[PDB]
């Protein structure tokens, strides 16, 4: 449904929300904000949106969307948020890293178990210390690096289904020697 | 009888507090002082502070700069400028201090600028004689 | 009476020299915390 | 009104709601700061006035060169802080035009020069900048201190004129006695009281003059941040409560451009 700026209650969008089972909602601002993707949630929820998860990324999705409700509150506190007190500065840079991960090239999909990686060192939190213009980067790159090395822990969570303290650990041992060896 | 109002712009120490001898270790001459004292207003040098609060205690520090004020009833305000601690400082960087002050005192050529190297050389051998 | 006041120093002055020693006389960290207590500058405004 | 304009009126004004609530948690965090700051700031000053309340030497009559040092703010949106200071200024200014001349004045931060173009553009002869950005500290004080001493001035009498800080709601604007030649200190009580010669005690006055503008900094700081919050707070609530006002506007007027919409397509309908 194209809405017309944003009118969410017209005649048509509201019949089809109260018919549909979910909505993913793109509220354009987002869009020429610069996190591609355009959509732009908070918004946009799906009403059975847990149950139909891989355990791997329920439990990492599950985790990342609590911290990106504890983010978004917070963003016009944000702006200026330099002057502000180190709890929400910690929770605020953890918001802005996992929000620029959630971005992503047009027509290139990306398989569960390579996006459950990346959202897993996004909330495991080895990217607070990164410059914001360097996670995608560092996203492309571990792409890279998980897909031509690390094939078989990608067949441990594509048949697991999950992770099971074991690509706990290895992901662990390899996030921790590719951020030592990122620059 | 004396209340020792130590402050200083970071800190404040024994503000309403009985103090038996206060060595107030100042730029006219280092002296001490008790509770029935002569009323005096005095500036201080990089000098100092020795505190005695009634029980033998010898609590040492160091003081920039700052003002002693002492009144007839006996209230001591020694509101000091940097006033740092025996667990605070350093000795090797005062000792390249006054070495470097030394060499900007031989190489001084104006009146108020021997003036400030004079004083920061003074500065760091009282700090340095407090040091060791 | 003083050296620095035939030189034509201010007190202050003096005191603001005798506060940059004792911030050097500072190892690390309390050095750390005296320089963020110590003087940013407030600009002047002339006529 | 139409629906577009009331849409851009609500946008407008939750922005400046989340704006507002931004600016009362920043002037809390540095209230936070300031007041944690002021305990031994405290001290200092009230050690300071002490000496001199116990040296109570009065002021000597018939002489002209005083000074008014204001002391408050750079950047206002801080409610009635700069309005009082004013006041309390020009109110001394009328009371020392009278028998008093030389009303050359000091003042700190852009709002105090910018209530000060129009009445006394004339006298005021120094002003400062940056303050209320950074925390008042000791150096800058040292600054203000040599700017009114080495850019020669001399002066006898006058005020310091601070915003005073007492709450988290209420403040004061009131002065302070700033004895300032020798020769008002050294003139009774001195001279009950010992070693005060003229360069140990003009050095003890200049000092004097660092210790009472460092406490005048510090307790309007946080003056400011208190009255700020205060501010900000107040203007989020009146927002919030335009926001819903202008919610309801925005709702009824909706419900009525869908009504005309609906009777215009009706009266088609029918007169077809």
């Amino acid at each position: 449904i194209e809405t017309q700026a944003g009118d969410v209650s017209a005649y048509i969008p509201t019949n089809v929300i109260s018919i549909t089972d979910g909505q993913i909602f793109l509220e354009t601002e987002l869009f020429y904000k610069g996190i591609r993707p355009a959509i732009n949630v908070g918004l946009s929820v799906s009403r059975v949106g847990s149950a139909a998860q891989t355990r791997a990324m329920k439990q990492v999705a599950g985790t990342m969307k609590l911290e990106l409700a504890q983010y978004r509150e917070v963003a016009a506190f944000a702006q200026f948020g330099s002057d502000l007190d180190a709890a929400t500065q910690q929770l605020l840079s953890r918001g802005v890293r996992l929000t620029e991960l959630l971005k992503q090239g047009q027509y290139s999909p990306m398989a569960i178990e390579e996006q459950v990686a990346v959202i897993y060192a996004g909330v495991r939190g080895y990217l607070d210390k990164l410059e914001p213009s360097k996670i995608t980067k560092f996203e492309n790159a571990f792409l890279s690096h998980v897909i031509s090395q690390h094939q078989t822990l990608l067949g441990k969570i594509r048949t697991d289904g999950k992770i099971s303290e074991e690509a706990d650990a290895k992901l662990k041992e390899i996030v921790t020697n590719f951020l030592a060896g990122f620059e | 009888q004396m209340s020792f109002t130590f402050a200083s712009p970071t800190q404040v120490f024994f503000n309403g507090a009985n103090v038996r001898q206060v060595d107030v270790p100042t730029q006219t001459g280092a002296f001490g002082i008790l509770a029935a004292h002569v009323p005096t207003l005095q500036v201080l040098r990089p000098g100092l502070v020795v505190v005695h609060a009634e029980d033998g205690t010898t609590s040492k520090y160091f003081v920039s700069s700052g003002s002693v004020t002492v009144n007839a009833d006996s209230s001591v305000q020694l509101l000091a400028e940097e006033a740092v601690t025996l667990d605070m400082l350093d000795l090797g960087a005062a000792k390249a201090n006054l070495e470097k002050a030394q060499s900007e005192l031989l190489g001084a050529a104006d009146e108020a600028t021997r003036a400030e190297i004079q004083i920061r050389i003074e500065a760091n051998e009282a700090l340095v004689k407090a040091l060791e | 009476v003083a050296y620095w006041r035939q030189a034509g120093l201010s007190y202050i002055r003096y005191s603001q020299i005798c506060a940059k020693a004792v911030r050097d006389a500072l190892k690390t960290e309390f050095k750390a915390n005296a320089m963020k207590t110590s003087g940013s500058s407030i600009k002047i405004v002339k006529v | 009104a139409t629906l577009k304009d009331i849409t851009r009126r609500l946008k407008s004004i939750k922005n400046i709601q989340k704006i507002t609530k931004s600016m009362k948690m920043v002037a809390a965090a540095k209230y936070a700061r300031a007041e944690r700051e002021l305990k031994p700031a405290r001290v200092y000053g009230v050690g300071s006035l002490a000496l001199y309340e116990k040296a109570d030497i009065k002021t000597p009559e018939d002489k002209k060169k005083h000074l008014i040092i204001g002391v408050s703010s750079d950047r206002g949106l801080c409610g009635a802080i700069h309005s009082s200071v004013a006041k309390q200024m020009k109110s001394e200014a009328a009371n020392l035009a009278a028998a008093g001349k030389e009303v050359k004045i000091i003042g700190v931060g852009d709002k105090i020069r910018s209530i000060l173009h129009r009445t006394h553009s004339d006298q005021f002869l120094v002003t400062f900048k940056e303050v209320g950005r950074r925390p008042p500290t000791f150096g800058d004080a040292s600054v203000i201190a040599l700017e009114l001493l080495n850019s020669g001035y001399e002066f006898d009498e006058g005020s310091i004129i601070f915003n005073r800080f007492r709450s988290v709601i209420s403040y004061k604007t009131e002065e302070k006695p700033i004895f300032s030649l020798d020769t008002i200190s050294s003139a009774e009580s001195m001279s009950i009281y010992d070693d005060i010669d003229a360069d140990v005690l003009r050095n003890y006055q200049e000092y004097s003059l660092a210790n009472i503008i460092y406490y005048s900094l510090k307790e309007s700081t946080t003056s400011e941040q208190s009255a700020r919050m205060t501010a900000m707070d107040n203007a989020s609530k009146n927002a919030s409560e335009m926001i819903d006002k202008l919610t309801l506007t925005f709702n009824r007027t909706r419900q009525a451009v869908i009504t005309k919409e609906l009777i215009e397509i009706i009266s088609g309908a029918a007169a077809l």
